[PDB]
Order: C-alpha cells, then sequence, then structure tokens
C-alpha cells in the first residue's frame, strides 16, 4: 500500500 | 506422499515471481501435478518452472486510495477466473502469493487448505495496530470509506463475510515467509505457529553468463537500483564522479532498461555501464553493492557476502534498509541529499572493514539455516492427503 498499510492494499 | 494436485497462484508484478520459482520446480521434481495461475505476460517464467500454466487476466498494471482501488479491482477480477479454471479440477492445496489472496477465498469456499507464499517480510498482528491511525484517517476520506465498503461487500458477495478484509490478506491460515528471521521487522510479534521463516528458496546457480574482474582493478563496486523505476541519472553521475577519481576500483553501473541516455564521452576507464547485468555474477566479484534495498537485492547481497549501501525509496525498502544497517553490514543514504564524498566514504569504509566481512560470513551461515526450498516443500506436502 505505498508504505505497507497492513490494514489493506 | 502420493502425487496430488498443487495449485500455485501469483501476480505478474516483478517482486512476486522469482522468489518461488525454485520452490515450484522442486514440487514438480517430487512428482506432483503443479498448476500455476498467473497472467500470460509472465508465461515464460511460469512455464520454465515446469508447472502447468493456468492463464488469467490481471488488472495490475497515481494516488494512494487509487492504488488500493486497483488492487481491489484485481481481486474482484481474479476470483471468478480462478473459480472457472479450477471448478472441475480442484487442487489438493492452494499456494498463493501475498497479492493472490483471492485464491484463499476460493479455498475457503471449497474447503481446501491454503498456504500463503510471502516474498518479503510480513506484518504481524502488532504491526497493524501501529498503522491503525493511518487506516482510520483513510476511512474519513469519502474515497477511502467507499473503498473499504466495496472490499467488505466483495467478501460478503464471495461467501466469506465472517473474515475481516485485513485478516484475509495479512493474517493467512498458513504462511511460508521467504525471508530469514533477521530480515523480518518485529519478528517477536510474528506467531510462528502461523508464519514459517523459510529464507530464500534457491536451486543451483542461474548462470546467465559469467563476469570476470578486469585485471588491474583491486576492488569492484556494483550499482543497481533494481526496483523498476531506476530513473536517477543525477545519482548515476555522482556514482561515476565518485569512482572516477577512485582508481583501483572498478564500477559496474546498471542504469536500467529505461535509460542509457547521456552517459559520458565513452566514460572514464573506471566505469562500465549496462542496462542489465548478471547480478549474481557481478556480486561474485563485488566488494560493495549499491541497491534500493528491495528484498531481492538484499538477499542477493547477503548470499554473495557483499556489503551494501542502501538507498530506500518504495514502501518495502525503508524497513529493509534498517535491518541491514542494524546487522552492521550496510550504510543508509538518501539519493536526493547524498554527496560525492559521503557516497565515497560509505563505499571505501564498508569494503575495507574486516568486522563487516566477518558479520557477512555469519549471516551467510544464518541465512541457509532457515530450511530453504526443501523445508518449504516438506511443509507443503504435509497439507497433501
Ligand atoms: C501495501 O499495503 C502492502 C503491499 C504488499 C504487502 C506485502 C507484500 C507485497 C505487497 C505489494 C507490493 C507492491 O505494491
Amino acid at each position: 500500500x505505498x508504505v505497507f498499510v497492513g490494514g489493506x492494499x | 506422499p502420493r502425487p496430488g494436485h498443487i495449485a500455485m497462484v501469483s501476480v505478474p508484478s516483478r517482486g512476486h515471481l522469482h522468489p518461488s520459482l525454485e520452490l515450484i520446480r522442486e514440487l514438480v521434481a517430487r512428482g506432483h501435478r503443479v498448476t500455476y495461475a498467473n497472467d500470460p505476460s509472465v508465461a515464460a517464467a511460469v512455464t520454465e518452472t515446469g508447472a502447468e500454466l493456468v492463464p488469467y487476466t490481471s488488472a495490475l498494471p497515481t494516488d494512494q486510495i487509487a492504488q488500493m482501488d486497483v488492487f481491489l479491482d484485481d481481486a474482484v477480477g481474479m476470483l471468478p477466473q480462478l473459480r472457472a479454471a479450477y471448478e472441475e479440477d480442484r487442487p489438493d492445496v492452494f499456494l498463493y502469493d501475498v497479492l493472490a489472496y483471492p485464491a484463499r477465498v476460493l479455498a475457503m469456499n471449497w474447503g481446501i487448505p491454503s498456504i500463503q507464499i510471502s516474498p518479503t517480510w510480513v506484518m504481524p498482528e502488532k504491526y497493524r495496530e501501529r498503522m491503525a491511525p493511518v487506516v482510520e484517517q483513510l476511512k474519513q476520506d469519502p474515497r477511502g470509506a467507499a473503498h473499504y465498503r466495496r472490499f467488505d461487500a466483495w467478501l460478503e458477495d464471495s461467501g466469506v463475510p465472517g473474515i475481516d478484509a485485513g485478516d484475509l490478506v495479512n493474517l493467512p491460515e498458513r504462511s511460508l515467509v521467504l525471508v530469514p528471521r533477521f530480515l523480518q521487522p518485529d519478528a517477536d510479534d510474528v506467531d510462528e505457529k502461523r508464519f514459517t521463516f523459510i529464507g530464500p528458496c534457491l536451486g543451483r546457480r542461474a548462470h546467465q553468463g559469467d563476469w570476470k574482474r578486469p585485471a588491474g582493478a583491486e576492488k569492484v563496486a556494483l550499482v543497481s537500483l533494481g526496483s523498476h523505476l531506476t530513473n536517477q541519472l543525477p545519482f548515476y553521475e555522482t556514482c561515476v564522479e565518485v569512482f572516477a577519481a577512485l582508481p583501483d576500483w572498478h564500477l559496474v553501473l546498471q542504469i536500467g532498461r529505461h535509460v542509457d541516455a547521456g552517459e559520458l564521452g565513452e566514460l572514464p576507464p573506471n566505469v562500465e555501464v549496462h542496462n542489465w547485468v548478471p547480478q549474481l555474477a557481478v556480486l561474485e566479484q563485488a566488494d560493495v553493492f549499491v541497491t534500493h534495498g528491495g528484498m531481492g537485492g538484499i538477499q542477493e547481497g547477503l548470499f554473495s557476502g557483499v556489503p551494501m549501501v542502501v538507498a530506500p525509496q518504495a514502501n518495502d525498502q525503508p524497513a529493509n534498509a534498517e535491518s541491514v544497517v542494524g546487522l552492521g553490514i550496510a550504510r543508509r543514504i538518501d539519493i536526493a541529499t547524498v554527496t560525492p564524498d559521503r557516497l565515497r566514504a560509505a563505499v571505501v569504509e564498508l569494503a575495507s572493514d574486516p568486522a563487516v566481512a566477518e558479520r557477512l560470513s555469519g549471516l551467510r551461515r544464518e541465512l541457509r539455516a532457515h530450511g530453504g526450498t526443501m523445508r518449504a516443500a516438506d511443509l507443503i506436502e504435509r497439507q497433501l492427503p
């Protein structure tokens, strides 16, 4: 997700 | 065990193909029937593995919410294609890359076990809480709130309403993490009942040509920012500026397929420039390696025992830069603000430090000890009937 968002893409 | 049908699913994005090729090749070599679902654009890599290519059309190819919408589009498109391909040919187990999580939804529908294949470090159920403010702020945006609603609707429409959109994707039932534990941030919070640190899955040298150190060059440096968007000519000019005035050193500068524009007058005799190089061959003779810090390059540096100067940019890279620096085998720089003396100091100091060389030898022994291809294949076979 860009930076790794973890709670989604 | 008995033969059995193993289905691998991945995506055409470049960081999601190479990590598992040797694993798939090993499963094929063990006599199993392996099918590999991926976009036809990577049919060469899939078929070279020996698995049966199962083609599906990927939706993966300038905004953060838009990037999430592209991924959700790919998930919505992938699942019916996977369902159609495997409806009458259901596998004994589904193996899926992190971005191929619709295969898990399919596995849940059919009561088939699934195993995630992660090409980089995972986000433990403690990493996610630190990101909870970012997620909530995204949900305040109408675009973000619309995205998470569509995601939840896709889960409900696909027959998995009981699972959260985060847990699906980032909390797999079983996961093979293709990195060593020392490259996983916060390895403490990773439940190893669920995630197994395998390290890289290797299977003998890839060849691709041999590279011999030019006679008269005492030290060799490789500069390769191998994260697709290698569009930094000003940094490349700093690198030649550094290694020109750095005799006894030979620079191998890999600029990427997108450039080769405006080099020098034939370049200093120190520098040799390529659009692509046999990276493992050059690292065999390298004394330092300058990379973005992608997981592929870092593991290749570790395997070759080559110290690294890391210039993180993309989402994965900042943590990877921290890990190798924390291991005492790397120096971190910023391409925007790096100086010719600053870049040169990291290069010359890293290559000459004997303690750095000793730590690399230790990391090489630690690296192989995670089990690699054979352990990953053995764990997958435990899921077969």
